[PDB]
């Protein structure tokens, strides 16, 4: 029998979380480091979330506006700095790690001075301000909160969303059941788990994608572009 | 980040 939620896989909710944060706060600052050693997939990776998200960016009744994003998870700011900065006047970032929203002021370069807030939280703990943003992007993180914090979460996210506004989902999945990952501490959820979640958090599927192009031994990676 | 599948 599969596993169908974090409650049959996770020994202890706090070590959960405290592995987690020790893990990362002993990784380097670098696009290798926010990609596990697999950096070189991030320009496939930044070409088909730019594609995905122009989807959404067409002219017509339900355009998704241009004002703010918010990368969730966000590291030193791979994703703010080549795909979300160049289509958005302003954009916020969170991230448990100190040492990466350090490094991402170096990283951005002189396009980071339209990165607003920095904020240094865990996703479990952070409430976005409502109706503040046009994009949330939500990617190599999800692993790391509970059903439960994950759900939350969406429902906050949902909350934060202005008019026409989308959150996105990018991350990894399991052929099936919930896989927990005792180094990184995180886990693995199937398309049916993560479908689940996103319904229990009262958002819906706009579109879902497989990530083509990468490496046959790696986990698959989906999109989710939600409301 | 992604990963080998275990
Ligand atoms: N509970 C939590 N809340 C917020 N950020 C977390 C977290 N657990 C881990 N993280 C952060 O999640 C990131 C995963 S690495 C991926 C970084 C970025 N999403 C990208 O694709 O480039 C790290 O920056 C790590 O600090």
């Amino acid at each position: 029998v599969p596993r169908g939620s974090t409650s049959e896989v996770i020994e202890d909710e706090k070590q959960f979380y405290s592995k987690a944060k020790t893990y990362w706060k002993q990784i380097p600052p670098t696009v290798d480091g926010m990609l596990g050693g697999y950096g070189h997939i991030s320009s496939i990776d930044i070409n088909s979330s730019r594609k995905f998200l122009q989807r959404f960016l067409r002219e017509g009744p339900n355009k998704t506006g241009t004002s703010c994003a918010l990368d969730c998870g966000a590291g030193i700011g791979r994703i703010t700095k080549r795909l979300l900065l160049p289509l958005f006047r302003e954009v916020d970032m969170v991230d448990i790690t100190e040492d990466f929203l350090v490094q991402a002021k170096t990283y951005l370069g002189e396009e980071g001075k339209r990165v607003r807030n920095y904020f240094c939280c865990g996703l479990q703990d952070f409430t976005p301000e409502p109706d503040s943003y046009d994009v949330i992007w939500i990617q190599w993180v999800i692993g790391h909160l509970t059903d439960q914090h994950l759900a939350e979460f969406l429902r906050r996210c949902k909350g934060s969303l202005r008019p026409n506004g989308i959150i996105v989902i990018k991350d990894n999945m399991a052929q099936e059941g919930v896989i927990l990952d005792d180094v990184d501490s995180s886990v693995c959820r199937d398309l049916d788990v993560v479908r689940r979640i996103i319904c229990s958090a009262g958002l819906s599927l706009l579109a879902e994608e497989r990530q083509e192009n990468l490496p046959d031994e790696i986990y698959h990676v989906y999109s989710f572009a939600l409301r | 980040p992604p990963k080998r599948i275990a």
